[PDB]
RNA sequence: CGUCGCUACUACCGAUUGGAUGGUUUAGUGAGGCCCUCGGAUCGGCCCCGCCGGGGUGCCCUGGCGGAGCGCUG
RNA sequence: GAAGCGUUUACUUUGAAAAAAUUAGAGUGUUCAAAGCAGGCCCGAGCCGCCUGGAUACCGCAGCUAGGAAUAAUGGAAUAGGA
RNA sequence: UACCUGGUUGAUCCUGCCAGUAGCAUAUGCUUGUCUCAAAGAUUAAGCCAUGCAUGUCUAAGUACGCACGGCCGGUACAGUGAAACUGCGAAUGGCUCAUUAAAUCAGUUAUGGUUCCUUUGGUCGCUCGCCACUUGGAUAACUGUGGUAAUUCUAGAGCUAAUACAUGCCGACGGGCGCUGACCCCCUUCGCGGGGGGGAUGCGUGCAUUUAUCAGUGGUGACUCUAGAUAACCUCGGGCCGAUCGCACGCCCCCCGUGGCGGCGACGACCCAUUCGAACGUCUGCCCUAUCAACUUUCGAUGGUAGUCGCCGUGCCUACCAUGGUGACCACGGGUGACGGGGAAUCAGGGUUCGAUUCCGGAGAGGGAGCCUGAGAAACGGCUACCACAUCCAAGGAAGGCAGCA
RNA sequence: CUCUGGCAUGUUGGAACAAUGUAGGUAAGGGAAGUCGGCAAGCCGGAUCCGUAACUUCGGGAUAAGGAUUGGCUCUAAGGG
């Protein structure tokens, strides 16, 4: 089948290599994931020396960290923004390792109000009293609040962060290998990277 | 120009530009720090690579590659590819039949990394061998002496 | 040529069975072997037809319907043998195993009880 | 090949196994185990050509099998298990205990030992390493590993190992001036103290080692194994003490010993 | 010494867009396996729940036929 | 006892590691030899068994190590950008 | 043993070849009493094959309701021997041949800090707080019974029955501890405020293995982006471990009792680590003849960079975007080989010249190609699928092939 | 094919749809057997990407020969002021 052997081509000097033997198995090729956003669809392939290899087929919630707050959550995939190796991975909407994707911004958002008590997302305010009223206030005693101020101080998001999540989407970089591992986790873009990958949108279509 | 011309972004792995910089730090600038190893058989680490500012998932000081198994030298020939030179090595071969040598060469395509921006043609770079860089790389560049030079008219 | 389930097509077709599948059994483990096999569909031109009642009608078919064939052996697993006798727990488990009698012309009558399971 | 092999040619075995080439086309192929199979003598060999208690192979397997043969403490039915290095070969039911050492020329020779110098055994500890929890681990020049080691404890030391326990009972540093035996090469089974430890990075160590007698040899550092504490062996060396004697003096100790026999 | 004449042998040129047998390939067709997306001949389970039933006391613990829940799902 | 060489090599010597078999070759009366890796000592019969061997050399070229520095190549300070 | 002799001339000195001479290695001719070793369808055809055999396997210790035997000792689950069959393992070793193959194979050297690994040996298996457990579920073999087919190691329907096959799934340790969340309470500088500390109810996660991101720096390297820690989380229904297994003697505890709880020796089993046997791709150097082969490679990957895919892993292995590179008179590229490489063999002053199909190591192949299942390991062929070439049986509807294994 | 501009089908109309003709098509299977002779007809054909021999006055032969692709729709890149 698929070979990945080094004998079928040519050598360095440019000439042409006789193979001394037929295609092994050991130097075998399997097809590509090609891992789509949908529903849970993973497959198992049994690899080299009896071991499972977990081709992901398709996935719809994956595992995303913040990383400058140390905080990592589960959430869900929308779609495929850019991709350093080919365009139309994009267009596709397929996962690789190195694809900057769209991720909902909600669990980060739950995470930030009830570790820094500030409205992070919110436009205006006063829409979801039935849960925001009550974490805003907690009526918590001395020391609680006391403790909640010390984490005020270093509590500052970027501007292009805030501006994500009052879309409710923040794009993010996978770092797994879905196809190997079969799962699509990942890092939150900041900084200096996520200001040169949307210079690359905006480029892309702006 | 930069570091960044190309489709993707460029960062040493080991390191985490965004440590959360608020306002307990000036902002700017706090300079990112840079991962570098040393290579070790004693080789010093070029101060190029040490605070220069160049990507290069190959270099042996600021990438992840080992260095392991001979160490050997050369002569540089050409300089006419990206992060990569081609050098010439000359040897005798003996022939037993005339009890005499035979001169002989082998040319290896190597890895120069950004940090050795003083390399020009004719020059003798020690290689160390790592992992296959290339279809044909294997070696990477620990040294580079001048070639009876230092001095430019 | 047996006829197997779920061809779909009156006539001969061959096909790569694999192991469990039917109308054939691997000689090694992870052998597949291509053989011919007849369609679901009945048609004139069968040998034979395997068919089996499911429902009794008005009286008995003559050498048929009668001198029921009791099962060779009864239960053998702890639990086959409690569903089977509604034994609850520890009600002489043991002896409630059937116990198959064996009756050899040139030999003493004896009766042989199994091993039972779990 | 597609696959292990599990055969092996009698002209294809180690030298040191001292096989002739009329018996038969293959050699005992011994098993997996603590030992390298280069290095190790099956028991199949060590139970007919050396001690001949058994004349063939369904004989030493009758004698496996019947289960009083007992190496580092535990019965072996293996008829080719890889016994290996300074490993205490008991036999209860004739009262014999063997510790398997290289002799003068780097061959295992047949040492008898006594009954209460084979509850030990010594070990060269090849990597040391910690692992989950923080629990440091330590893996000898057999295949046995042991947690919760001593912390001074190094790469290539000896440990005094008692057997049925499996604990470290004591242990041997790596240190100039200590007998050592050598373990593979041309200066196989060479008894000697250590005298100088030059050490070259990214390749392997040379140490220098000088006998008894003077005799200064160098050797690889996978090589050594220190097996006295200075001068003072911890075992009790074979016959010959680990001297090497060159081809002029074994025959004129012939000559003496033909002479007084005669 | 060479032409010429006779006889043998050896190669050479030569119309025949000669012939034969191998090898490497372009293009077209393309068996079969594998992967993916479907597909669902069949095969079970729950909802059994028309019923005789019923027990901590028509409020079923259920012994099983039986419609089949005209579904949920493997 | 830790560090570097006040060049870099070629060269020469040493050491390491370099499968066995084959070759050379040590021992051994196979009845001699080609071979083989065996074998030898006493027994007065209790010898309720003793002593050995299964060496060594060579293994080109390339790679590793430590000494020598004669021959051979290659460089240091010339706009001093020198120690 | 560092060797020559005949032949051009009327005769002589040479050049120079022809012939002689000795070995070994194939055939052949003649001859042949003894005895010890001993090659042997390689050379042409890796051309074609009838027949027979060449891979099977059970211990006390996975599963016995065959009467196929048999102790019965007689009122009991299974005495014991056990065919068959399920299960596990092996069948990837060995053996044969040398067609392909010219930096390829192979040899020496070195690396995997760039990977996989059945088995063996040693670690680990109460580290996880979370109405069956005195043991859960369904089928299927073997077996009885009905057949089909010209034929096959072809099988269908029907009826049973087990597991260390296939699934499901607890108790227990287990009392808690740790980190977050913190109702409140207490001691507080007290004073009209801040207070500096303690407890703590209630909820959320806790172990190993995996995939990420972050922090610090118990052991180890020449050098880790090593090992080990700490945090936030993930943990894939064709989905990891957290024993529903089997024998051997049989014993202790009896307060509570009196019918339970405890017990040793093993075997099998496992997620993971180490080890062993390896395997795989790599580093440097080394190969015969040919220039009536001097320029090759690059659309169709050629050389390199970036990001990925795939693979057990590193790599143009493949894809996308880029750069225009890379190799050559130190012989590239191409062609030939009556080329498998090497250890080695013959000849023997020294230097060399030929020969290595052939018993040891490595490779390759199984009529020619190609593609796969199972498995730790095969692109397997005494495994399967397809095509091509041969070729067997047939009732012409189909079925079955691979001696470069031993004969 | 159409717009501006021009015209009335070329010195007659109507009805039918025989032969023979003039002009134009198609034809199973075969494929030059027809004929003095492939006459006539038919095949091919544009563009893109490959790929092109003998011979030669070295310019040519050459669109040699031979092969693949070609629609519609939705996009994506590159080429400027
Ligand atoms: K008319
Ligand atoms: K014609
Ligand atoms: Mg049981
Ligand atoms: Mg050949
Ligand atoms: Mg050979
Ligand atoms: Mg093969
Ligand atoms: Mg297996
Ligand atoms: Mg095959
Ligand atoms: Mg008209
Ligand atoms: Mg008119
Ligand atoms: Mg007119
Ligand atoms: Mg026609
Ligand atoms: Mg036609
Ligand atoms: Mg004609
Ligand atoms: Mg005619
Ligand atoms: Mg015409
Ligand atoms: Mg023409
Ligand atoms: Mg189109």
């Amino acid at each position: 089948g698929i070979s990945r052997d080094n004998w079928h081509k040519r050598r360095k000097t440019g000439g042409k290599r006789k193979p001394y033997h037929k295609k092994r198995k050991y130097e075998l090729g399997r097809p590509a994931a090609n891992t789509k956003i949908g529903p849970r669809r993973i497959h198992t392939v049994r690899v080299r020396g009896g071991n499972k290899k977990y081709r992901a087929l398709r996935l719809d919630v994956g595992n995303f960290s913040w990383g400058s707050e140390c905080c990592t959550r589960k959430t869900r995939i929308i779609d495929v923004v850019y991709n350093a190796s080919n365009n139309e991975l994009v267009r596709t909407k397929t996962l690789v390792k190195n694809c900057i994707v769209l991720i909902d911004s909600t669990p980060y958002r739950q995470w930030y109000e009830s570790h820094y008590a500030l409205p992070l997302g919110r436009k205006k305010g006063a829409k979801l009293t039935p849960e925001e009223e009550e974490i805003l206030n907690k009526k918590r005693s001395k020391k609680i609040q006391k403790k909640y101020d010390e984490r005020k101080k270093n509590a500052k998001i970027s501007s292009l962060l805030e501006e994500q999540f009052q879309q409710g989407k923040l794009l993010a970089c996978i770092a797994s290998r879905p196809g190997q591992c079969g799962r699509a986790d990942g890092y939150v873009l900041e900084g200096k990277e996520l200001e040169f990958y949307l210079r690359k949108i905006k480029a892309r279509k702006g | 120009a930069d570091i960044q011309t190309e489709r993707a972004y460029q960062k040493q792995p080991t390191i985490f530009q965004n440590k959360k910089r608020v306002l307990l730090g000036e902002t700017g600038k706090e300079k990112l720090p840079r991962y570098y190893k040393n290579i070790g058989l004693g080789f010093k680490t070029p101060k190029e690579a040490i605070e220069g500012t160049y990507i290069d998932k190959k270099c042996p000081f600021t990438g992840n590659v080992s260095i392991r198994g001979r160490i050997l030298s050369g002569v540089v020939t050409k300089m006419k590819m990206q992060r990569t030179i081609v050098i010439r090595r000359d040897y005798l071969h003996y022939i037993r039949k005339y009890n005499r040598f035979e001169k002989r060469h082998k040319n290896m395509s190597v890895h120069l990394s950004p940090c050795f921006r003083d390399v020009q043609i004719g020059d003798i770079v020690t290689v160390g061998e790592c992992r296959p860089l290339s279809k044909t790389v294997r070696f990477n560049v620990l040294k580079v002496t001048k070639a009876a030079g230092t001095k430019k008219q | 040529f047996p006829m197997k389930q779920g061809v779909l097509t009156h006539g001969r077709v061959r096909l790569l069975l694999s192991k469990g599948h039917s109308c054939y059994r691997p000689r090694r483990t992870g052998e597949r072997k291509r053989k011919s096999v007849r369609g679901c569909i009945v048609d004139a031109n069968l040998s034979v037809l395997n068919l089996v009642i499911v429902k009794k009608g008005e009286k008995d078919i003559p050498g048929l319907t009668d001198t029921t064939v009791p099962r060779r052996l009864g239960p053998k697993r702890a639990s086959r043998i409690r569903k089977l006798f509604n034994l609850s727990k520890e009600d002489d488990v043991r002896q409630y195993v059937v116990r198959k009698p064996l009756n050899k012309e040139g030999k003493k009558p004896r009766t042989k009880a199994p091993k039972i399971q779990r | 090949a597609r696959g292990p092999k599990k055969h092996l040619k009698r002209v294809a075995a180690p030298k040191h196994w001292m096989l002739d080439k009329l018996t038969g086309v293959f050699a005992p192929r011994p098993s997996t185990g603590p030992h390298k199979l280069r290095e190790c003598l099956p028991l199949i060999i060590f139970l007919r050509n050396r001690l001949k208690y058994a004349l063939t192979g369904d004989e030493v397997k009758k004698i496996c099998m019947q289960r009083f043969i007992k190496i580092d403490g535990k019965v072996r039915t293996d008829i080719t298990y890889p016994a290996g290095f300074m490993d205490v070969i008991s036999i209860d039911k004739t009262g014999e205990n063997f510790r398997l050492i290289y002799d003068t020329k780097g061959r295992f020779a047949v040492h008898r030992i006594t009954p209460e110098e084979a509850k030990y055994k010594l070990c060269k500890v090849r990597k040391i390493f910690v692992g989950t929890k923080g629990i440091p681990h330590l893996v000898t020049h057999d295949a046995r590993t042991i947690r919760y080691p001593d912390p001074l404890i190094k790469v290539n030391d000896t440990i005094q190992i008692d057997l049925e326990t499996g604990k470290i009972t004591d242990f041997i540093k790596f240190d100039t001036g200590n007998l050592c035996m050598v373990t593979g090469g041309a200066n196989l089974g060479r008894i000697g103290v250590i005298t100088n430890r030059e050490r070259h990075p990214g390749s392997f160590d040379v140490v220098h080692v000088k006998d008894a007698n003077g005799n200064s040899f160098a050797t690889r550092l996978s090589n050594i194994f220190v097996i006295g504490k200075g001068n003072k062996p911890w075992i009790s060396l074979p016959r010959g003490k680990g001297i090497r004697l060159t081809i002029a003096e074994e025959r004129d100790k012939r000559l003496a010993a033909k002479q007084s026999s005669g």
